[PDB]
C-alpha cells in the first residue's frame, strides 16, 4: 500500500515478491460479526440407550495389574527395537 | 434508594454504616463511602406482580438462557404470592 | 514460552489416568494449537538468542 | 472402541511390559520385590533401597533393557508409612521406546547412594530433593541446597510442614535491609475438606479391616 | 521420517571456490542481510496510538470483574458460592444473610485481584451469570488497597460496564 | 559392506574400521566374564542366550550394512558400543551377585497404594 | 531388629570429632565473616552466636540425627565461605527486629489467648 | 535387620531438631488425633474410615481494613492422613508433638426386622410408613 | 500463508551470517553418550544427532495422523541446535496446514458430564447438568489412586509430569 | 449359634440370622445407596434406591429389607443391579426443583453425592416439574415442600423417636405431598435433628439459612453444655465463627441426635 518505486526497492533489495501478502493485516481477515453458532450435540446425547454403565471409563479401570510379589524360556524386550527412520522422501538433505 | 448515617456518611444496601466512635473511617476522610444508588431492597417491589393463570409456573427470568435456571414455582397459597428465589420477582394466581 | 503445551501434557495426565479420552475434534484443537504453541517459543527461543549474542 | 467416551487399551503392550516385569524379577532377584504394571499400560519395577545403584545399572547396560535416560527424580511422601518417603526414579529407553519406573523406600535418616555415577542427570536432580523433602543421599558430590532459599531451614515439601511457610520477611527502614519474622498471613489458607462422602471406585476399595 | 539439517559439503569447482572466495573477501552474504534490513526500514511501521488507538480484542476477553443485574434491577448473585469454592487463588470472599425479602445476595463479596490469577473461572462457574470477566483491561491504579474491591464496586462496576458485557454474552452465550 | 561411513550419525563416538572383528573379540569376551558365574543364575542364562544369536549372526553375515538390518541395533558403532558397555555390566555383576534371594520382605505398609 | 545402619558417626566419640571440626572452621571463619560480609557486629558477638546454636542441639542422643545436623552446618559454613549468602541471609540467624517473645506466665495472659 | 555396622541405638526417633519446627510449635501445640465423624445429615460412612491428625485452634482475629481471620500459627490448616492408629502415634514421637488419641467409634450392630414394624402386642408396629 | 515467508527473514539474517556463524557453529558441543546422560531432550539431542522425538516414537492425541519431518542435527553444536529450531519451525508450519485442512465435526470435550462441565443450555434446564455442574465446580472429578508419567513433545524438551 | 454364611461379590461372610442384605453388605465396607432406610429408625422402603441384585435373580430384592438367607451371594457391582440404581435415580430427578445453588444442602446434600456415583450424566425428563407449596412448623426449621423425595424419614423420626405424631404424607399419586394438613407447630424438643434426618433441602435450619456452604466450614469435635447429658456435637467453624451445631455419633451418650437448644 505505498509507491510503486519504493515497492520496487523493496522487492529488489529483499529480493523477493514482498507486495503479494505483508506482515501486517488488511481486509482478508474474517468480520468480527459472526451469525449465531448451532454448536453440535455429543455423541451420548442419544434420547435412549444411553445407560452409564455402558460408557463408564472411570468405574472400568482395574487397580495396577501384578504379575510377580515378594510372598525353555526366552529372553524378551520391553518394545521391538525401534524402526530406524527413512530420510525425508520430501527433501532429505537441507 | 440510599440513606445517610447520623454521622453524615451513606449506608451501603446490606445496612453496614461506620459507627461516629469507630477509628476505621478516616479511609473516607478525602476519600468517598460510595454507595450502590440502586438498591435491590427498592429494585425489585416496585416490579409489577404478574396474574398468571395456572397451578405451576416455569420462570426463567427472561432472555431463555441467560436468564436463572428454570425453577418450577406454585401459586396455590392464596394468602401469599408466588416467587422465584433467583430473581425475586413475584407471580401471583389470577384472583381464583 | 509455551502457554497450552504444559497443560496438554497435565490434561493427558489427568484423563489418561481417568480412562477417558477426548473427543476427536478436540485433539485437533490440541495438536493445533500445541504446534502453534510450539511455534509461540521457538519464535523467541532464537530471537532472545540472537538478542543476547548482539 | 465403538463408545467413544473411554480410553481403548493396547493390551498387546500390557501383556509385552509384564513380560518383562518378570523378566527383571529374575535378572536381581535379591532387589526387586514385587513387579506391577497398571491398567493403563505403566510397568513399575520396585526395588530394595541398598540395590539403589546395580539395577539403574542393570537397566542403563543390558541389552534387553537400554534404559538410559533419568527422566525426572521423585520421593512421593506418604506419612502413614514407616519410613514415609518412597523414592521414585524414572527411566527412558531410546531403542525400545518404552518408559521404566524403579523405586524404593527411605525414612529421613537413612542415607541412599547417591546415583549420580550411573546417571549424571541425578546430579541436579538429587540437590532439588534434599532441599523439598530432606532425604540425605550418600557421597554425592556436592549435594547442597539449590531450591530454597540461602539458609532457609526445613524442607518445604514434607507433610508437617504447612503450605504458608514458618518465616516471612519484609524490608525495615531502620536496619536498612530486608529482615524476616514469623509468618502471619493477611488471609489464612480456607482448608476446603470437599472428599466426597461416597465411595467413588468399587475397584480400588481396601479389604474390611 | 527425518530431515538432515546441516551437511553440504560445498564444491572445490574453481567457480564454487571463487564463489566462496569472493564471498569472503568482499562481503557479500554479510551485506545480504545489510541490504534486506534496508528494504524492511521502507516498510511502514505496525505501531498503533495509544490510548487514541487500542489493539484488537474478542468478545471472550478477561477482564475487571463486574458484578451484573438482571433487567429488573435485581442483582444476579444468589449466594451459591461456587466462584468461591472454584477461584484457583481463593481471591472471592463470601457471606450471606437473608435480609427481609427477595434480595438475599451477599453479606460481603470481595474479590482480591492482586490474589486473583484472571482465569475466568468464576464467570462460567456462576450459574446464573452473575459474575463475570468484564471486557476492560484499563483499571489501573496507584495504591495496593485500590486494586481490591468490595462487593458495591462489583456492583458499581456492573453498573459503569453494563452495555459491553450484555452485549459480549449475548453473542458469545452459545459458544460457552 | 562398502565404502567407509564418513559420518557415524551420533557425534563424539568415532567410526570403527574394523566392525566384525571388534564384535568377535568383545563378544567373546562377554563370554569369558559369563564363564564365572554359576549356570542357574538368571543374568548368565539371559545374556548367553542373547549374546549366542549375536556372536554367531556376526561371524555369519559379512556385510556391515547388512549386518545393521539383521541385529537391528542401529548402526555397528552402537552396537559395539554397547557390547563394550555390556561389557562392565558383565564384569561388574560380579560384585553383586543377585541369584541368591531377596535380602528381606518390604516392611508391609510401603504396597498398596490407595491409602 | 531396632539396629539402624549409621552413616559416620558410629557412635557419639567420632560424632563429638564431627561438631568439633564444626567449631574448627567456625571459629576461624566468624572473623573474617565479619570483615569480608560488611558485616557491622564484632567478632565477640559472632563467636557466641555460634556458641548458642551447639546447645540449641544439645539434647539429642541418636547419631545420625548429630550425623545428620553436621552435613548442614557444613553447608551454612560453605554457603558463607564464597559470599554466596547477602547480609540479611546471616542476619536472620541474629534476632535483631522482632519484639521480645514473653517468657512469664503474667506476660502471655496481658498478651492474648496465646498457650 | 541389614547387617551393615549396625549399632543398636532404639532411643525413639527424634527428628524435631532435624525438621526444626519453631520452638512454639513444637512443644505449644496440642496435637491430636482421631477417626473424623461422618456428617450426620450425609449417610457417607465411608469418611469415616481413615485417622486424621490435627492440631489446636490458635487466635484468629479480624482484619481492620476488610475483617478476615488473619492466623498466627502455621498449623491451622494442616491434616495428616494416617491408615492406623499407631502409625500416627509413631509420626507425633519422631516429630516429639503432644500427643493425644481418640478411639474409632465403630456403629453398634443394630438388629432391623421390617417383620417387626406389623405386631401383634409389640410396640414396635409403626403408625405410619 | 505469510509465516513461511518470514523464517526465510530470520534465516537470511542469521544463517548465511558470518558474524552469526562465528559466535554460534563450534560453540558448545555434547557427545552422543553425554547428551541422554545428562537427561537432555528435545532440541539439545536432536542437534547432537540422536534419532528421538516424541511426537514419532511416542505419539499421542491425533499425532499419529499427522505427517512431517523431524529435523537431525550432525554437530550437537550451538549451530545445529539454531538449524534444528528453525526448520521445526518450517515443520509446524506443514503441521498446522494439515491441522487446519483435517479439522472434523462434533463437539469439544468428552460428553461424559462427570470430568467436564455439561453445556450452559443444559446447565440451565435438566437436573442432570445442573447438579453434576453444582459438584464440578465444588468438588472436581474423583481420579481413581495410582500414578502417571505422561510425557509430550514440548518445544525445549520431554516436558512431563509424575 | 447359626451363624449363617452368605457371600458378596463372591466373598464370603459370615453374619448373624435375622439381618438384611445392606446390613451383611456394611459388614465388608458397602456402603449400598440409600435414602428411605436409616440406621436407627425402621425399614420402610421407599427409596428403591437400595435395590441390589443377588445370585441367580429373576428379580431384584430390595437391600432395606431382605433377610438373607443361608448360601446367598450378593451381586453389588452386576450390570443389573447398576441398572437398577440407575433407573430409580432419574425419577428421583424427574420433579425434584432446580434449586442447588439456593438449596443449603448443596456440598453437603445426599442427593447430590449419589448423583455423581451412581447416576447418569444426563438427563431425559422433557415435561413440567412437579411443584409443592411451602408449609410452615416452627421459626427454626425451613420448610420447602418441592424438594421433597417421599422418604418418609422425617415422618419415622416424628413418631418414633420425637414421639409426637403430627408429621406426615397427604394425598397420592405424584402429588402426594408430606405435611400436616394443618398450620402446626412442630414442638419436638429433639425436632431439630429432623434437618440431618432428611436427606435434601426439604428441611432446613433456618437460623443456618444462606449463611455457609459445607466445604468452608471447619469442622471440631466438641461437647454441649446446656444439659447434663453431655451429648457430644461438631461445630462448624468458619473464619473463626460459630454457625452450626452438628450433632455426633456415639452410642451410649446421644446415638445422634440432639436437642434443639443444644442445636
Ligand atoms: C530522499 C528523500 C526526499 C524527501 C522525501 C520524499 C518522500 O519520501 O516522499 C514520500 C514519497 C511517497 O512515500 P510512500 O510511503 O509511498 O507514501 C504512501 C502514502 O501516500 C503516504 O500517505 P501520507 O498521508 O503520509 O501522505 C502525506 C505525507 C507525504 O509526505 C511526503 O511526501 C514527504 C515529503 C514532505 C511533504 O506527508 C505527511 O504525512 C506530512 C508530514 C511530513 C513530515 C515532514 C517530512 C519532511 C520531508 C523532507 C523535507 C525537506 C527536508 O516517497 C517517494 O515517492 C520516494 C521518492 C524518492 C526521491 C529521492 C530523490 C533523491
Ligand atoms: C537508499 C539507498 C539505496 C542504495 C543502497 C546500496 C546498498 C545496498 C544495496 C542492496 C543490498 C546488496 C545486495 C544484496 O543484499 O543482495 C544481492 C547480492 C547478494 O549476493 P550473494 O551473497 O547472493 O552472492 C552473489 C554471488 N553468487 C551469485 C555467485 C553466489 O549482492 C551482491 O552480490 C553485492 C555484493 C556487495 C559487496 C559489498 C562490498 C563492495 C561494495 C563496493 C565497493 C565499496
Ligand atoms: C553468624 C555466623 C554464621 C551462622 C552460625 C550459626 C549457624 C550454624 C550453626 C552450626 C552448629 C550447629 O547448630 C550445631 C552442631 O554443629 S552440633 C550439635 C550436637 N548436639 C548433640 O550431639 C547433643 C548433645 N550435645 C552435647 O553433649 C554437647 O553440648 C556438645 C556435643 C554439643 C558439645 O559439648 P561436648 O563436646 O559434649
Ligand atoms: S478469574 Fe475469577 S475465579 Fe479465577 S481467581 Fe480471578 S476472580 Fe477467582
Ligand atoms: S457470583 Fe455467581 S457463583 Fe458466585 S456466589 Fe454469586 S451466584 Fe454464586
Ligand atoms: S436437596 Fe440436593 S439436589 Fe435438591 S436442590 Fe438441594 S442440593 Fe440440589
Ligand atoms: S420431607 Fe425430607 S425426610 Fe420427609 S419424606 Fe420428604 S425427603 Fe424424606
Ligand atoms: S434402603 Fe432400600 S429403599 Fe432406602
Ligand atoms: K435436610
Ligand atoms: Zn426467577
Amino acid at each position: 500500500s505505498a509507491t510503486r518505486v519504493i515497492q520496487l526497492l523493496r522487492n529488489w533489495a529483499s529480493g523477493r515478491d514482498l507486495q503479494a501478502k505483508l506482515q501486517l493485516r488488511y481486509q482478508e481477515i474474517s468480520k468480527r460479526t459472526q451469525p449465531p453458532p448451532k454448536l453440535p450435540v455429543g455423541p451420548s446425547h442419544k434420547l435412549s440407550n444411553n445407560y452409564y454403565c455402558t460408557r463408564d471409563g472411570r468405574r472400568e479401570a482395574m487397580p495396577p495389574s501384578i504379575v510377580m510379589s515378594s510372598q525353555e524360556k526366552k529372553a524378551v524386550t520391553p518394545a521391538p527395537p525401534i524402526k530406524r527412520w527413512e530420510l525425508s522422501k520430501d527433501q532429505p538433505y537441507l | 434508594g440510599v440513606r445517610t448515617s447520623p454521622t453524615g456518611e451513606k449506608v451501603t444496601h446490606t445496612g453496614q454504616a461506620y459507627d461516629d466512635g469507630d477509628y476505621r473511617r478516616v479511609r473516607f476522610s478525602d476519600r468517598q463511602k460510595e454507595v450502590n444508588e440502586n438498591f435491590a431492597i427498592d429494585l425489585i417491589a416496585e416490579q409489577p406482580v404478574s396474574e398468571v393463570g395456572s397451578r405451576v409456573i416455569s420462570c426463567d427470568g427472561g432472555g431463555g438462557a441467560l436468564g436463572h435456571p428454570r425453577v418450577y414455582i406454585n401459586l396455590d397459597k392464596e394468602t401469599k404470592t408466588g416467587t422465584c428465589g433467583y430473581c425475586g420477582l413475584q407471580f401471583r394466581q389470577p384472583h381464583h | 514460552v509455551s502457554m497450552m503445551c504444559n497443560e496438554q501434557a497435565y490434561s493427558l495426565a489427568v484423563e489418561k489416568l481417568l480412562n477417558i479420552q477426548p473427543p476427536p475434534r478436540a485433539q485437533w484443537i490440541r495438536v493445533l494449537f500445541g504446534e502453534i504453541t510450539r511455534l509461540l517459543n521457538h519464535i523467541m527461543a532464537v530471537t532472545t538468542h540472537a538478542l543476547d549474542i548482539g | 472402541d465403538t463408545r467413544p467416551t473411554i480410553r481403548p487399551r493396547n493390551d498387546v503392550v500390557h501383556k509385552q511390559l509384564s513380560a518383562f516385569g518378570q523378566y527383571v524379577a529374575e535378572i536381581l532377584p535379591k532387589y526387586v520385590q514385587q513387579v506391577q504394571v497398571s491398567c493403563f499400560n505403566e510397568l513399575e519395577i520396585f526395588i530394595h533401597p541398598d540395590g539403589v545403584i546395580p539395577v539403574l545399572t542393570f537397566l542403563r547396560d543390558h541389552t534387553n533393557a537400554q534404559f538410559k535416560s533419568l527422566a525426572d527424580l521423585t520421593a512421593v511422601d506418604v506419612p502413614t508409612r514407616q519410613n514415609r518417603f518412597e523414592i521414585v526414579y524414572n527411566l527412558l529407553s531410546l531403542r525400545f521406546n518404552s518408559r521404566i519406573r524403579v523405586k524404593t523406600y527411605t525414612d529421613e535418616l537413612t542415607p541412599i547412594e547417591s546415583s549420580v555415577t550411573v546417571y549424571k542427570a541425578a546430579n541436579w536432580y538429587e540437590r532439588e530433593i534434599w532441599d523439598m523433602f530432606g532425604v540425605f543421599f550418600a557421597n554425592h558430590p556436592d549435594l547442597r541446597r539449590i531450591l530454597t532459599d540461602y539458609g532457609f531451614e526445613g524442607h518445604p515439601f514434607r507433610k508437617d510442614f504447612p503450605l504458608s511457610g514458618y518465616v516471612e520477611l519484609r524490608y525495615d527502614d531502620e536496619v536498612k535491609r530486608v529482615v524476616a519474622e514469623p509468618v502471619e498471613l493477611a488471609q489464612e489458607f480456607r482448608k476446603f475438606d470437599l472428599n466426597s462422602p461416597w465411595e467413588a471406585f468399587p475397584a480400588y476399595r481396601q479389604p474390611p479391616e | 521420517t527425518y530431515k538432515f539439517v546441516n551437511m553440504r559439503e560445498p564444491s572445490m569447482d574453481m567457480k564454487s571456490v571463487t564463489d566462496r572466495a569472493a564471498q569472503t573477501l568482499l562481503w557479500t552474504e554479510l551485506v545480504r542481510g545489510l541490504g534486506m534490513t534496508l528494504s524492511y526500514l521502507f516498510r511502514e511501521p505496525a505501531t498503533i496510538n495509544y490510548p487514541f488507538e487500542k489493539g484488537p480484542l474478542s468478545p471472550r476477553f478477561r477482564g475487571e470483574h463486574a458484578l451484573r443485574r438482571y433487567p429488573s434491577g435485581e442483582e444476579r448473585c444468589i449466594a451459591c458460592k461456587l466462584c468461591e469454592a472454584v477461584c484457583p487463588a481463593q481471591a472471592i470472599t463470601i457471606e450471606a444473610e437473608p435480609r427481609a425479602d427477595g434480595s438475599r445476595r451477599t453479606t460481603r463479596y470481595d474479590i482480591d485481584m492482586t490474589k486473583c490469577i484472571y482465569c475466568g473461572f468464576c464467570q462460567e462457574a456462576c450459574p446464573v451469570d452473575a459474575i463475570v470477566e468484564g471486557p476492560n483491561f484499563e483499571f489501573s491504579t496507584e495504591t495496593h488497597e485500590e486494586l481490591l474491591y468490595n462487593k458495591e464496586k462489583l456492583l458499581n462496576n456492573g453498573d459503569k460496564w453494563e452495555a459491553e458485557i450484555a452485549a459480549n454474552i449475548q453473542a458469545d452465550y452459545l459458544y460457552r | 559392506a562398502g565404502l567407509l561411513k564418513k559420518t557415524t550419525g551420533l557425534v563424539g563416538l568415532a567410526v570403527c574400521e574394523t566392525p566384525h572383528e571388534r564384535l568377535k573379540i568383545l563378544y567373546t569376551k562377554i563370554l569369558d566374564v559369563l564363564g564365572q558365574i554359576p549356570k542357574n543364575a538368571a543374568y548368565r542364562k539371559y545374556t548367553e542366550q542373547i549374546t549366542n544369536e549375536k556372536l554367531g549372526m556376526v561371524k555369519a553375515e559379512p556385510d556391515v550394512k547388512k549386518l545393521e538390518e539383521q541385529l537391528q541395533g542401529g548402526q555397528i558403532e552402537e552396537v559395539i558400543l554397547q557390547a563394550e558397555n555390556e561389557l562392565s555390566l558383565a564384569r561388574k555383576m560380579l560384585r553383586w551377585k543377585p541369584w541368591e534371594p531377596l535380602v528381606e520382605e518390604p516392611p508391609a505398609n510401603q504396597w498398596k497404594w490407595p491409602i | 531388629g531396632t539396629s539402624v545402619k549409621p552413616i559416620f558417626s558410629r557412635d557419639m566419640n567420632e560424632a563429638k570429632r564431627r561438631v568439633r571440626e564444626l567449631y574448627r572452621a567456625w571459629y576461624r571463619e566468624v572473623p573474617n565473616t565479619v570483615h569480608l560480609f560488611q558485616l557491622d557486629i564484632s567478632v565477640k558477638q559472632g563467636r557466641d552466636k555460634v556458641r548458642e546454636m551447639f546447645m540449641k542441639n544439645a539434647h539429642v542422643t541418636d547419631p545420625r540425627v548429630v550425623d545428620l545436623l553436621v552435613i548442614k552446618g557444613k553447608m551454612e559454613l560453605e554457603e558463607t565461605i564464597n559470599v554466596w549468602k547477602q547480609r540479611t541471609h546471616i542476619m536472620r540467624f541474629f534476632h535483631e527486629t522482632e519484639a521480645p517473645r514473653p517468657t512469664d506466665f503474667l506476660s502471655k495472659f496481658y498478651v492474648g489467648h496465646d498457650p | 535387620t541389614q547387617d551393615t555396622q549396625l549399632i543398636a541405638v532404639d532411643e525413639k526417633l527424634d527428628i524435631t531438631t532435624l525438621t526444626g519446627v519453631p520452638e512454639e510449635h513444637i512443644k505449644t501445640r496440642k496435637v491430636r488425633i482421631f477417626v473424623p465423624a461422618r456428617n450426620n445429615m450425609q449417610s457417607g460412612v465411608n469418611n469415616t474410615k481413615k485417622w486424621k491428625m490435627e492440631f489446636d485452634t490458635r487466635e484468629r482475629w479480624e482484619n481492620p481494613l476488610m475483617g478476615w481471620s488473619s492466623t498466627a500459627d502455621p498449623l491451622s490448616n494442616l491434616v495428616l492422613t494416617f491408615s492406623t492408629k499407631e502409625d500416627a502415634v509413631a509420626f507425633a514421637e519422631k516429630n516429639g508433638w503432644s500427643f493425644d488419641v481418640e478411639e474409632r467409634k465403630v456403629p453398634k450392630p443394630k438388629s432391623k426386622s421390617y417383620g417387626a414394624n406389623f405386631s401383634w402386642n409389640k410396640r414396635t408396629r409403626v403408625s405410619t410408613k | 500463508k505469510n509465516f513461511s515467508f518470514r523464517i526465510d527473514e530470520l534465516e537470511e539474517m542469521l544463517t548465511n551470517n558470518r558474524i552469526w556463524r562465528n559466535r554460534t557453529v563450534d560453540i558448545g558441543v555434547v557427545t552422543a553418550e553425554d547428551a541422554l546422560n545428562y537427561g537432555f531432550s528435545g532440541v539439545m539431542l536432536r542437534g547432537s544427532g540422536i534419532q528421538w522425538d516424541l511426537r514419532k516414537t511416542q505419539p499421542y492425541d491425533v499425532y499419529d495422523q499427522v505427517e512431517f519431518d523431524v529435523p537431525i542435527g550432525s554437530r550437537g553444536d550451538c549451530y545445529d541446535r539454531y538449524l534444528c529450531r528453525v526448520e521445526e519451525m518450517r515443520q509446524s508450519l506443514r503441521i498446522i496446514s494439515q491441522c487446519l485442512n483435517k479439522m472434523p465435526p462434533g463437539e469439544i470435550k468428552v460428553d461424559d458430564a462427570k470430568v467436564s462441565p455439561p453445556k450452559r443450555a443444559e446447565m440451565k434446564t435438566s437436573m442432570e447438568s445442573l447438579i453434576h455442574h453444582f459438584k464440578l465446580y465444588t468438588e472436581g472429578y474423583q481420579v481413581p489412586p495410582g500414578a502417571t508419567y505422561t510425557a509430550i513433545e514440548a518445544p525445549k524438551g520431554e516436558f512431563g509430569v509424575y | 449359634s447359626n451363624l449363617i454364611e452368605v457371600f458378596v461379590d463372591g466373598q464370603s461372610v459370615m453374619v448373624e440370622p435375622g439381618t438384611t442384605v445392606l446390613q451383611a453388605c456394611e459388614k465388608v465396607g458397602m456402603q449400598i445407596p440409600r435414602f428411605c432406610y436409616h440406621e436407627r429408625l425402621s425399614v420402610a422402603g421407599n427409596c428403591r434406591m437400595c435395590l441390589v441384585e443377588i445370585e441367580k435373580a429373576p428379580k431384584v430384592v430390595a437391600a432395606c429389607a431382605m433377610p438373607v438367607m443361608k448360601g446367598w451371594n450378593i451381586l453389588t457391582n452386576s450390570e443389573k443391579s447398576k441398572k437398577a440404581r440407575e433407573g430409580v435415580m432419574e425419577f428421583l430427578l424427574a420433579n425434584h426443583p432446580l434449586d442447588c445453588p439456593i438449596c443449603d444442602q448443596g456440598g453437603e446434600c445426599d442427593l447430590q453425592d449419589q448423583s455423581m456415583m451412581f447416576g447418569s450424566d444426563r438427563s431425559r425428563f422433557l415435561e413440567g416439574k412437579r411443584a409443592v407449596e411451602d408449609k410452615n412448623i416452627g421459626p427454626l426449621v425451613k420448610t420447602i415442600m418441592t424438594r421433597c423425595i417421599q422418604c418418609t424419614r422425617c415422618i419415622r423420626f416424628a413418631s418414633e423417636i420425637a414421639g409426637v405424631d403430627d408429621l406426615g404424607t397427604t394425598g397420592r399419586g405424584n402429588d402426594m405431598q408430606v405435611g400436616t394438613y394443618i398450620e402446626k407447630m412442630f414442638m419436638s424438643e429433639l425436632s431439630g435433628n429432623i434437618i440431618d434426618i432428611c436427606p435434601v433441602g426439604a428441611l432446613t435450619s433456618k437460623p443456618y439459612a444462606f449463611t455457609a456452604r459445607p466445604w468452608e466450614t471447619r469442622k471440631t469435635e466438641s461437647i454441649d453444655v446446656m444439659d447434663a447429658v453431655g451429648s457430644n456435637i461438631v461445630v462448624s467453624t468458619r473464619t473463626g465463627e460459630v454457625m452450626r451445631i452438628l450433632p455426633r455419633m456415639h452410642e451410649d451418650i446421644n446415638e445422634e441426635w440432639i436437642s434443639d437448644k443444644t442445636r
